[PDB]
């Protein structure tokens, strides 16, 4: 409080000296969902090339 | 991986053996795989007939060649060896062997069948 007001003597009353807000605990992957790929094991594991 | 040799056993001279190798567990549409025939007289050394690669490479014992035709059913999984015009010194044990891959180059005849005896005979 002395900070805010810059004082070394506050005076009686009330004063708003800061904000909090918690802060998140965890992230969450990021992700849409899958399915399906292309054709590799097609490319690469032909029979005849 | 197995395989299995059928057709006629006794035959007249002068007549055609046939013989059909049906396997279980390799199909003639991989790369390296191929199918071959290979007779040994009883008591005697062994003897190459035929073979076929499987991008369908007819390689022939060339002494044995005009004489012989090997064909393929894949479908029936199955290969087909002809050979006309039989005689007594043909009695023999015929196998059908396989060759396929290894792990740094082309393996042949890994595996046998099991031999169908052949007389030539009356």
């Amino acid at each position: 409080t002395k900070c805010t007001l810059k004082s070394f003597t506050v005076e009686k009353g009330i004063y708003q000296t800061s904000n909090f807000r918690v802060q998140p605990t965890e992230s969450i992957v990021r992700f849409p969902n899958i399915t399906n790929l292309c054709p590799f094991d097609e490319v690469f594991n032909a029979t005849r090339f | 991986i197995t395989l299995k040799e059928s057709g006629l056993t006794l035959v007249r001279p002068t007549q055609t053996l046939t013989l059909t190798c049906t396997f279980s567990g390799f199909s003639l549409i991989n790369s390296g795989v191929g199918v071959g025939w290979i007779r040994q007289p009883p008591g005697k050394a062994l003897e190459w007939l035929a073979l076929i690669y499987w991008d369908d490479d007819k390689r022939y014992n060339p002494s044995l060649r005009s004489r012989l035709t090997i064909s393929k059913a894949t479908s029936k999984n199955q290969v087909v060896l002809t050979m006309t015009n039989m005689d007594p010194v043909d009695t023999a044990t015929y196998y059908c062997t396989h060759r396929g891959p290894g792990h740094n180059t082309p393996i042949y005849f890994e595996f046998w069948g099991q031999g169908a005896l052949v007389t030539v005979s009356s």
